[PDB]
């Protein structure tokens, strides 16, 4: 028995009413549970037997059933409900989970603060050079970070990482790391990261001249 | 009620590894005990279950034959013996129970334990400063294996404004991350900033002062 969960992700604001649905591939009676999982932690039971609020779960969570369709409702979305939610059937063995629903908090647009870091002298000693561009406290999550070495656009020498949504201000932060050999790093002069984001009227560039 | 796991870590491909799930505050004789796993960045997958009173077991097809779930009622502990381990088995492993003979679904979960199946050796990180010049500063935590590392600032006295990014796997097979923080510009050169990097799998401890 499969569990088709929708949507895969959603964005809603604090206080919004949120609906997550899950369709069982066949009858599963009411043998259905809903779980919440926060980054870095074990899943946590919210609803059991389709509609029963689990002890200690806030009353804004509820579940209901209509045939093969099951629905989790959060009446008033809170900042602390940033998580992935999972539906699960245990009508037959093996029990199966839905594929999850990423819930993020909607907030106003916030432009990133941008910083660029040259490679440390210690790292250059070992023969590698990492250049790090930081985008701090922005929303939405989507952003475009391009590396330019001597005003030439780079391809496939950088990796990105994004933090989870911040608990207070609901923003994201992002790092982009350009990795080069020491020899290649010493052959160029200007290192720049160029940032395009909804919160910026025009792209922001931070740069440095190697050695200066 | 508590479920406390132990036994994970880094294991060679084709190797063996045994996890334990110790229960407190209830009798495992009364319930089913489950193992559930979560590969990095993926959802939840059921692994196996046991009814300890009679030792009856069920397994997922992907682990049938290779894994053995077992239990010792006099130790109130269940076990997962993993054999012929594959890279596909790398995951956080959770243990759980059918609360209320299933009616309550999986109401209690262990904290999870990370199992990494890889032939790569352990390696501690090099920690390089992300020097400043509101300011941002940080530490590049480069080239370690396996996960995880933890980062703190000034031994936990600096917490607000910190972003420790999720590790990314580099093309070399080693992990890398940065941790950054925003501080007052007026504090540089007199206030002292040290990142505390801990990599328990390699028994590596590094405190790195970041100066402008």
């Amino acid at each position: 028995i499969q569990m088709t969960q929708s949507p895969s992700s959603l964005s809603a604001s604090v206080g919004d009413r949120v609906t997550i649905t899950c369709r069982a591939s066949q009858d599963v009676n009411t043998a259905v549970a809903w779980y919440q999982q926060k980054p870095g932690k074990a899943p946590k039971l919210l609803i059991y037997s389709a509609s029963f609020l689990y002890s200690g779960v806030p009353s804004r969570f509820s579940g209901s059933r209509s045939g093969t369709d099951f629905t989790l409702t959060i009446s008033s979305l809170q900042p602390e409900d940033f998580a992935t939610y999972y539906c699960q059937q245990h009508y037959t063995t093996p029990p199966t989970f839905g594929q999850g629903t990423k819930v993020e908090i909607k907030r106003t647009v916030a432009a990133p603060s941008v910083f660029i870091f040259p490679p440390s002298d210690e790292q250059l000693k070992s023969g590698t050079a990492s250049v790090v561009c930081l985008l701090n406290n922005f929303y939405p999550r989507e952003a475009k970070v391009q590396w330019k070495v001597d005003n030439a656009l780079q391809s496939g020498a950088s990796q990105e990482s994004v933090t989870e949504q911040d608990s207070k201000d609901s923003t994201y932060s992002l790092s982009s790391t350009l990795t080069l050999s020491k020899a290649a790093y010493e052959k160029h002069a200007v290192y720049a990261c160029e940032v395009t984001h909804q919160g910026l009227s025009s792209p922001v560039t931070k740069s440095f001249n190697r050695g200066e | 009620v508590q479920l406390v796991e132990s036994g994970g870590g880094l294991v060679q491909p084709g190797g063996s590894l045994r996890l334990s799930c110790a229960a407190s505050g209830f009798n495992i004789k009364d319930t089913y005990i489950h193992w559930v796993r979560q590969a990095p960045g993926k959802g939840l997958e059921w692994v196996a279950r046991i009814y300890p009173t009679n030792g009856y077991t069920r397994y997922a097809d992907s682990v049938k034959g290779r894994f053995t779930i077992s239990a010792d009622t006099s130790k109130n502990t269940a076990y997962l013996q993993m054999n012929s381990l594959r890279a596909e088995d790398t995951a956080v492993y959770y243990c759980s129970r059918w609360g209320g003979d299933g009616f309550y679904a999986m109401d209690y979960w262990g904290q999870g334990t990370l199992v990494t199946v890889s032939s790569a050796s352990t390696k501690g990180p090099s920690v390089f400063p992300l020097a400043p010049s509101t300011a941002a500063l940080g530490c590049l935590v480069k080239d370690y294996f396996p996960e995880p590392v933890t980062v703190s600032w000034n031994s936990g006295a600096l917490t607000s404004g910190v972003h420790t990014f999720p590790a990314v796997l580099q093309s070399s097979g080693l992990y890398s991350l940065s941790s950054v923080v925003t501080v007052p510009s007026s504090s540089l050169g007199t206030q002292t900033y040290i990142c505390n990097v801990n990599h328990k799998p390699s028994n590596t401890k590094v405190d790195k002062k970041v100066e402008p």
